[PDB]
């Protein structure tokens, strides 16, 4: 499973640009699209998505004028039209990867992104405890999260996500709706929640833990991530 | 009312759909026949006329096309000898071609009774059968000859007559013709006597390597068709 | 010289069965009060097969069944919402019966063409390929259930049973006695035997591990259907073309009821039974299903909304529901 | 108004059995959508076309005997006349529709699937509407005119103002529905002969004449009576039980329509000799 | 030489070690079924009809 990411440069204001998802290992026309783009020091923003067989289409409201996103499901390949690009529009995008049905795991490949530059609501809200926790080799660390609204739904899914981001690579998932682990992913690491906070446990410390910890909520179509948590080793 | 992943499982599903309608389209336009004989007549001469024109594998399939119609046959392979249980499966088939070796009278009692446990059958019911009275060759030159001929095998011949209804325009004597109607009468008491309305019988007179077999199927499926359909509206 | 010394021991066995039985169960279970009338109606049509439907199979979690349709294809339906979370299509269009995992992670098939395909489901991309393509058998496959996600156990059309082994591909028993073909197969809930019918009029039980037979049961006058054991784990239950089901336990080796009505002429098909025993359904040719109190033997219920003969039929593991399937291409869900 | 008022009893039993016909028929056929492949959605639309037309026009036509709402706006008669037109255009493009696919079906048996595909079957019902639109639209807006009568108590049509469009009419409702009808079941009577020749070495002639018969005694007195009205007038010549007959006879097509194309059909009627038996 | 006397012979074996069992009574069976369904009685939503709340296919 490969997904590869091409355009970007140094861009004046008042510009457009092309950018280009090549994927290449998968079906790619059974699986739905995102983009979620990353600040140069700031956490992640979900910015477009495109489902699959191209029936439906979803926006940011900050880029919601100004952004297109498309398919060519025979040549395998994705394309985000960017038109007008101000300052606030620098940052590394990256392309992802969901499958919906009965029992899937969204959000579970994500490309290694591309990098852009640019010279000179009624929604859920996702509060991290601490930016940081100092912690040692061997021992059991917890982390938590907060939400405004009760992520619980009538069915009994919760709908809570737990992504983690090493130094100098792309985040992975961990935890798919609070309580699931990943298809890889070390059993070390457990979650739990309430309904409106939730809590990530690593029990047995090691050294390849190291990165920023994020949570994510899939309730409603408007995504929000949150700031992080970074843990030093 | 349903929550942001719902919907999506919905529309999955709808493509689903979408893919088992084409493929119902593409399934209703076949036809499906049943192909059956002993190991006695050229059955797989006439499978092979039509294919030029997995140790234990149980079942085999060859399609051709006529008018740009697509057929497609099935004969079993590595397979038990009692068929009551498998049989089933094929009650929803165009028709049944059965394949009999006229040439020889040794062993047509067997023909015949095969014959009629297909013709009476719970599920075979509705089906139509097309016999092929194979290997028409070597039957004329065992009339001939005179070593073998029909004396004791069944006793109702020499009391037989031609009735006045053959086309008997390839031959050497009137003589064959005979024997070869009173065959075909042998097969045609079976399905005259029992439930009518439903199915009927096509007989043919054919040779394994013969260049006209398809279109005698395409006509007979065309016939079984038609009277279907002209039943349906009380026309028939 | 043989022959006389099989019919001794047939009929000592015979009078051994005879001693050992000293009254009935209808004297038994004569004192308690019945079952009262039952009152089921469809919750849920599924809809979307071509032709006629073969076989069905739950899953572990009772939300997720597989039907098989001899059409080409196999559909994986989820229960609750009604969706469609996979359609498969095979090789081969004569496909007579189809299994799913405990695990819930792989899916089986065969047919007229003798080979059991092993699919799986869940694969790092988006889509379900053949996984495995066990062959050897040199008949069609009528039967098929699962174990532990790497080993299945098989019966053919050639009178023979076979259990296997997924990851070599390879047969490793093979378990044979029986005269006419294997029609049904039903595991013990310990996993440890299992029971077989076949169109002689005889069920025979199988060790797995031994790989040989344990005991013989023969009280049936046609071809055996359909076959599955009682919760308990100590009686089984069958369904023959002579229009009655019988009901059979271990312990005694005997047979210890019968279940027929005088107006029923058809045949069955498939039986089942209920989360704790009382109940026994059985699917009839005349395109209903009849509901029966397995103690007392007395008919409680029926079912209909069928338009053609009934060919499947499966209680979920809980025992929430009842879900049939019949050849006009139509699957229902009964509470 | 006497004689009115007993024209306008008689005409509620027909539309009272044709409702109980036109419900069960529309029961059995929806029960059960794969009872017919592509022939199930034109009978659903020729069973539909005629509900429509007996609850949205016949208590109008009713309500209009009555002396009390007796004097009316001449923009009324206008709107009544179209909508009843619509509906009869309706029916008469779908029977043309329903006739070709029997041809096509009886004959050319084998590459008939491959003809009518689910997406030709749904353009066609929208063809026949849309046609059916563009023929009953002009009356409103132009050639053709509709007014009321102070003799029969039933505001008609004068088709004496506008030659055209009664000749537009007239050839729309028979002359090319029953050349098709003849020339498509002439060769269905043929093969029909032919196939019963070969199995036994008049019953399909008492289908067909039932058929056209029923058809021309249902439309053929009211084209009639249009195409006499150029020549001659009706207000105080022809006599009034001749038109109360003549208007009787427009609407027993919508009993007449589910008994000729659904209870002569084998499944459907099969299928609802069930659901009768069982119900009762 | 013969396959008539080999599979006479296997039979014959395979029903003689069939006959060396341990049989219990028939009311014993009985009652330990009645006894099983008994005790597992108000655990089956089919015999008990479940009210229309928790059963999921309301
Ligand atoms: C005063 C009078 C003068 C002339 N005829 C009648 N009608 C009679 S007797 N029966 C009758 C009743 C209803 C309908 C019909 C029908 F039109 F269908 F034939 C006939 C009455
Ligand atoms: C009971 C009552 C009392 C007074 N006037 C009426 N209406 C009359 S006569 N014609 C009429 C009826 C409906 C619509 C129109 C329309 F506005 F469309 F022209 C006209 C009815």
């Amino acid at each position: 499973v490969q997904l590869v990411e091409s355009g970007g440069g140094l861009v004046q204001p008042g510009g457009s640009r092309k950018l280009s998802c090549s994927a290449s290992g998968f079906a790619f026309s059974s699986f739905g699209m995102h983009w979620v783009r990353q600040a140069p020091e700031k956490g992640l923003e979900w910015v477009a998505y495109i489902s699959s067989g191209s029936g439906t289409i979803y926006y940011a409201d900050t880029v919601k004028g100004r952004f297109t996103i498309s398919r060519d499901d025979p040549k395998n390949t994705l394309f985000l039209q960017m038109t007008s690009l101000r300052s606030e529009d620098t940052a590394m995008y990256y392309c992802v990867r969901s499958i919906y049905y009965y029992g899937s795991s969204p959000f579970d490949f994500w490309g290694q992104g591309t990098t852009l530059t640019v010279s000179a609501s009624a929604d859920i809200v996702m509060t991290q405890a601490t930016s940081s926790v100092p912690v040692t080799p061997g021992e059991s660390v917890s982390i938590s999260c907060r939400s405004s609204k009760s992520l619980l739904h009538s069915n009994g899914n919760t709908y809570l996500y737990w992504f983690l981001q090493r130094p100098g690579q792309s985040p992975q998932l961990l935890i798919y709706r609070m309580s699931n682990l990943a298809s890889g992913v070390p059993d070390r690491f457990s979650g739990s929640g309430s309904g409106t906070a939730f809590t990530l446990t690593i029990s047995r410390l090691e050294a390849e833990d190291v990165g920023v910890y994020y949570c994510m909520q899939h309730l409603e179509y408007p995504l929000t991530f949150g700031a992080g948590t970074k843990l030093e080793l | 009312t349903l929550s942001a992943e719902d919907k999506a499982a919905v529309e999955r599903s709808k493509m689903i759909e979408k893919q088992l309608q084409k493929d119902k389209q593409v399934y209703r336009a076949t036809h499906r026949l049943l192909l059956l004989g002993a190991d006695n007549s050229g059955k797989s001469t006439i499978v092979k006329q039509m294919r030029i024109y997995v140790k234990t594998s149980g079942i085999f399939e060859t399609k051709f096309q006529v008018d740009k119609v697509n057929f497609h046959m099935f004969d079993v392979g590595a397979q038990r000898d009692e068929r009551r249980k498998w049989i089933q499966c094929f009650n929803d088939v165009t028709a049944i071609i059965f394949v009999v070796d006229s040439s020889d009278y040794n062993r047509l009692q067997e023909a015949l009774n095969d014959f009629k446990s297909i013709w009476n059958n719970r599920w075979l019911r509705t089906i139509s059968v097309i016999l092929f009275l194979n290997k028409q060759d070597l039957l004329a030159e065992k009339v001939l000859a005179g070593k073998s001929k029909i004396e004791d095998y069944f006793p109702e011949f020499a009391r037989y007559t031609t009735p006045e209804d053959a086309t008997p325009e390839p031959g050497e004597d009137p003589r064959v013709t005979r024997a070869k109607y009173f065959i075909r009468d042998e097969f045609l008491r079976i399905s005259t006597a029992s439930g009518d309305g439903r199915h009927y019988c096509y007989p043919h007179f054919t040779c394994s390597v013969d260049t006209e077999n398809a279109r005698r199927i395409f006509n007979d499926c065309r016939d079984i068709i038609q009277r279907m359909h002209l039943r349906q509206y009380e026309l028939l | 010289q043989l022959r006389q010394e099989a019919e001794q021991l047939k009929n000592q066995i015979r009078d051994a069965r005879k001693a050992c039985a000293d009254a009935t169960l209808s004297q038994i279970t004569n004192n308690i009060d019945p079952v009262g009338r039952i009152q089921m109606r469809t919750r849920r049509t599924l809809r979307g097969h071509l032709a006629k439907i073969y076989a069905m199979h739950w899953g572990t979690d009772s939300r997720l069944l597989v039907s098989a349709s001899q059409d080409g294809k196999l559909i994986i339906w989820d229960s609750y919402t009604t969706n469609k979370v996979h359609a498969i299509p095979l090789r081969s269009s004569w496909v007579m019966t189809c299994a799913y995992a405990p695990s819930g992670n792989y899916v089986a098939c065969g047919g007229l063409d003798n080979i059991c395909s092993i699919y799986n489901l869940k694969t790092r991309e988006g889509n379900v390929r053949v996984s495995r393509e066990l062959a050897g058998h040199t008949g069609y496959l009528s039967c098929c259930r699962f174990l532990d996600d790497n080993q299945i156990v098989t019966s053919s059309g050639d009178t023979t049973c076979a259990l296997w082994d997924i990851e070599t591909g390879q047969q490793t028993t093979t378990f044979t006695g029986h005269t006419g073909d294997v029609m049904s197969l039903s595991l013990a809930p310990d996993t440890r035997l299992f029971v077989s019918g076949a169109c002689d009029a005889s069920a025979k039980l199988w060790d797995v591990r031994e790989g040989m037979c344990r005991q013989t049961f023969t009280g049936h006058e046609s071809d055996i259907n359909a076959i599955c054991f009682f919760p308990n784990g100590n009686a089984f239950a069958t369904g023959s073309d002579d229009a009655t089901c019988r009901l059979f336990d271990l312990r005694a080796d005997q047979e210890l009821m019968t279940y027929s009505h005088d107006n029923i002429i058809c045949g069955i098909t498939s039986v089942s039974f209920s989360k704790s025993g009382r109940l026994l359904l059985a699917g009839y040719d005349d395109f209903n299903c009849n509901v029966w109190d397995a103690l007392k033997a007395d008919r409680a219920g029926v079912l209909a909304g069928h338009d053609n003969r009934v060919s499947c039929l499966g209680v979920t593991d809980d025992g929430m529901a009842v879900a049939t399937g019949s050849w006009d291409s139509f699957l229902k869900i009964w509470n | 108004l006497a004689h009115g008022i007993i024209r306008s009893t008689v005409l509620v039993i027909f539309l009272a059995a044709s409702f109980v016909g036109n419900i069960v028929l529309a029961l059995v056929l929806q029960r059960k959508p794969q009872l017919l492949q592509v022939t199930n959605r034109f009978i659903f639309n020729l069973l539909v076309t005629d509900l429509l037309q007996i609850s949205l026009v016949a208590p109008w036509v009713v309500a209009t005997s009555v002396p009390l709402f007796w004097p009316l706006n001449s923009h009324f008669c206008t709107a009544l006349v179209s909508l009843t037109h619509l509906f009869a255009f309706a029916s008469v493009n779908t029977i043309v529709v329903v006739s070709v696919d029997r041809y096509l079906s009886i004959i050319h048996p084998l590459s008939y699937p491959s003809k009518m595909t689910q997406r030709r079957g749904y353009l066609l019902l929208y063809g026949t509407w849309i046609v059916a639109i563009l023929q009953s639209t002009p009356p409103l807006y132009g050639w053709g005119q509709a007014a009321f009568d102070e003799r029969n108590a039933l505001c008609s049509m004068i088709w004496g103002a506008s030659p055209s469009y009664t000749i537009l009419s007239v050839v729309s409702f028979i002359v090319i529905p029953l050349i098709v009808m003849i020339a498509c079941y002439s060769v269905v009577f043929c093969a029909a002969r032919r196939q019963h020749a070969l199995l036994y070495n008049c019953k399909a002639a008492k289908v067909i004449f039932i058929i056209i018969f029923s058809y021309v005694l249902s439309l053929g007195p009211y084209c009639f009576l249009a195409v006499l009205a150029v020549w001659v007038d009706v207000e105080t010549q022809v006599p009034q039980w001749v038109i109360t007959i003549i208007i009787w006879l427009f609407f027993l097509q919508c009993c007449i329509h589910p008994y000729v194309y659904g209870y002569m059909h084998k499944t459907i009627k099969k299928e609802i000799q069930d659901m009768l038996k069982k119900f009762f | 030489n013969t396959a008539s006397i080999a599979q006479a012979r296997k039979l014959v074996e395979q029903l003689k070690m069939e006959a060396n069992i341990d049989r219990i009574k028939v009311s014993k069976a009985a009652a330990d079924l009645m006894a099983y369904c008994e005790a597992h009685a108000k655990e089956d939503p089919l015999l008990t009809p479940v009210p229309a709340s928790e059963n999921p296919f309301r």
